[PDB]
């Protein structure tokens, strides 16, 4: 971890560039700082990660700073193990990390790629003096209709998707239309599929998710927003449809 | 085992919301009946405005003997239910020993009649049961008892105690007289609340800005006087006579089914 | 060349079909039925509602009801209505001596009504044996 | 869970066991309603069926070994 580190330190406070550490799953880190103090004999603490377990993560965890230079910004896998943000390896941990995001195996199942859970996942960012106070508001309203739908997914299997009221019969389908426009084909799944790839800016998503949730796009078809870039294209895939709905 | 519990509770929640749709749409498949029926009865009062000499089912002449029918809903944990049910029934049937009137129940419910079937202190005769729909046959077995009894004068002012749908979180027990009839066609309530028939009742459940409420439509159907000429076929009495037992009867499958 | 019949039933709909002739019977007789037949209200009680369609003569067992007939739109407010073969033979012979069986059984008025009910099962049991 | 996935399967299997986890995967979201399942849509009565059969498709006796020509 710590030579991955300053093999990015380098490229930072050299060429003054945004670097990214994806130093994977850090509860190893700590079980080999536990394993060689074990080793030197130092009496174990806490659950049994090492003594000096909050001071060795954030010495890894600290050289991850903006400096005036460049950014450092990381990527850390974090394995919780048992499943607990009590013990002290995942809490040292989650003391440091300013952003948390699940990918999630169901998601990942369906084929929403990327499987990251846009309900579970938070970060400390989302504030809106942070981000700006459209994107918070935005951000905030599409976590919410995400959750109008994960508690109506129990209902539109008894009631239907007409029998429910036509207030949120719209929640329902702009959070169909959501978690499809969440899905964004990549530059590296080109191997696979071969989808050319669409990078979208912050600006854009912003956008489109307004003009989705605002209540405009509310005929297009679920599946014109499913692995498509900007929003414009998404309306370009939806009249393509519509060109071949004839044929 | 408290996930397990989890688990087997949301199941449970899933299969009893399944449940009351299809009971629902079991009272939507009887509102074809109920409203011709209830258009047809007005169509009888306006060729004749009570004219009668008929209808032992119209007796109301005194409250000497009431028979207080309580359906109660039988199953396990019956969430808050059966409880409240035979409570208002206790409460009721206290205030027929105040009068005098020798009260007698008919009981529709498993749960609601195997507790009666402890304390004989209530007059508890002839109980039966039907469950996961009200079937005709069932009902017919209840319209031909409680029927059998009115003609025999000694069973009068006939109430039930069925529990109307008013909302999901808790729906209040409410009582309405049943066998009277009234053949005016209002089957009205326990005397301070009593309701015009041609405005029912059908409860449609729909979801809220996130939660499963019913929300009540009382809706209005709207009944052809007659037809240009309208010839009668049998008399003016057996026609009331013929046709009150088929409403006493769809009333007793609407309380059955809107109770359970 | 028929009439939009709807027998309608408290829960049910039971025969939602159109028919040549219509032989509902009434407490006073069993008034047959042509097509363009003139308004009028018939109080069909106990009694096959025997119905000639092009096919056949398709039997359907009602307990009682009613019976509004317009023109070309007859709606029927049956109590229980059995249509085609839903009932068959040997049970419904079983079960119209077990009708007998009841209607001896005792206690006045009240329970003779009930007894008359039962002989009008057997009377719906006897349809089983037309078919 | 395996980490390797559907890339370790023959084209067989990546066929056909598709299919298998989807189902076994519902048939044990509709695990709760095993018993439960009270004339209930034929949606979910068909595939609780259908998983309840997979499961015994899945038991198979001791030390017996099913040849892929047979699995499959």
């Amino acid at each position: 971890g710590l030579t991955a580190l300053t093999m990015a330190e380098y490229f930072r406070d050299v060429n003054e560039q945004d670097v990214l550490l994806f130093i994977d799953n850090i509860f190893r880190f700590v079980q080999a700082g536990s394993e060689v103090s074990a080793l030197l004999g130092r009496m174990p603490s806490a659950v049994g990660y090492q003594p000096t377990l909050s001071t060795e993560m954030g010495s890894l965890q600290e050289r991850i700073t903006s400096t005036k230079e460049g950014s450092i910004t990381s990527i850390q896998a974090v394995y919780v193990p048992a499943d607990d943000l009590t013990d002290p390896a995942p809490a040292t941990t989650f003391a440091h990390l300013d952003a948390t995001t699940v990918l999630s195996r169901g998601l990942a199942a369906k084929g929403i790629y990327p499987a990251v859970d846009p309900l579970d996942s938070t970060s400390t960012m989302l504030q809106p003096r942070i981000v700006g106070e459209e994107h918070y508001e935005i951000a905030q309203r599409v976590k919410e209709t995400l959750q109008r739908y994960k508690e109506l997914q129990d209902i539109i299997a008894i009631l239907g998707l007409d029998e429910l009221s036509e207030e949120d019969r719209l929640t329902v389908a702009r959070a169909r239309k959501i978690e499809r426009f969440l899905s964004q084909p990549f530059f590296v799944a080109e191997v696979f599929t071969g989808s050319p790839g669409k990078y979208v800016g912050l600006a854009e998503t912003i956008r489109g998710f307004q003009l989705i949730l605002s209540g405009e796009l509310d005929s297009l078809p679920e599946q014109a927003f499913y692995l498509v870039g900007n929003i414009d294209e998404a309306t370009a895939k939806a009249m393509n449809l519509e060109m071949e709905s004839k044929l | 085992s408290v996930k397990n519990t989890q688990k087997i509770t949301e199941a449970m929640k899933l299969v009893a919301a399944a449940k009351v749709r299809r009971a629902q749409e079991a009272v939507v498949n009887g509102r074809p009946f109920s409203e011709t029926l209830v258009e047809v009865l007005y169509n009888m009062n306006e060729q004749l405005q009570t004219e009668d000499v008929d209808v032992p089912l119209t007796k109301i002449r005194t409250v000497k003997k009431v028979a207080l029918m309580v359906v109660t809903g039988d199953r396990g944990l019956c969430g808050g239910f059966n409880n409240m049910l035979l409570k208002k029934a206790e409460s009721r049937i206290a205030e027929l020993k105040k009068l005098g009137v020798d009260y007698t129940i008919i009981s529709i419910g498993k749960k609601g009649n195997t507790y009666f079937i402890r304390r004989p202190e209530i007059p508890v005769d002839r109980y039966f049961d039907g469950t996961n729909l009200p079937t005709a046959k069932e009902a017919q077995a209840i319209a031909d008892d409680v029927f059998s009894l009115f003609v025999s004068e000694e069973v009068d002012k006939v109430e039930m105690l069925y529990t109307k749908f008013v909302s999901l979180v808790k729906s209040d027990p409410v009582i309405h007289t049943l066998l009277p009839l009234s053949p005016k066609g209002e089957i009205c309530d326990i005397n301070g609340k009593c309701v015009d028939a041609a405005e029912d009742e059908l409860f449609r459940l729909t979801t809220k800005e996130g939660k499963l409420t019913v929300e009540r439509d009382m809706i209005k159907t709207e009944t052809p006087a007659f037809s240009p000429i309208l010839e009668f076929e049998q008399d003016p009495a057996q026609i009331l006579d013929a046709l009150l037992p088929l409403y006493l009867n769809s009333q007793i499958l609407r309380a059955l089914q809107e109770s359970l | 060349m028929t009439l939009n019949l709807c027998v309608l039933t408290p829960n049910r709909s039971i025969w939602n079909s159109e028919v040549k002739e219509i032989i509902l019977s009434t407490n006073s007789g069993q008034i047959g039925v042509l097509p363009n037949h003139a308004p009028t209200a018939t109080a069909v009680d106990i009694g096959i509602l025997r119905i000639r369609l092009n096919d056949q003569w398709l039997t359907l067992a009602l307990m009682g009801g009613f019976a509004r007939i317009g023109n070309n739109e007859i709606t029927i407010l049956v109590n229980d209505a059995e249509r085609g073969s839903d009932i068959d033979p040997q049970e419904a012979q079983q079960t119209l001596e077990i009708a007998e069986a009841n209607l001896r059984k005792a206690e006045g008025k009240r329970q003779k009504i009930e007894a008359n009910l039962a002989l009008r099962r057997a009377r719906t049991r006897v349809e089983a044996s037309n078919t | 869970v395996s980490r390797v996935g559907s890339a370790a399967q023959i084209k067989a299997m990546k066929k056909v066991a598709g299919k298998l986890k989807l189902e076994l995967a519902q048939f044990a979201e509709l695990e709760a309603f095993a018993q439960f399942a009270s004339d209930l849509d034929k949606a979910t009565q068909n595939q609780l069926a259908r998983g309840q059969r997979l499961r015994e498709l899945l038991k198979q006796p001791q030390s017996a070994p099913l040849t892929v020509e047979e699995q499959v």
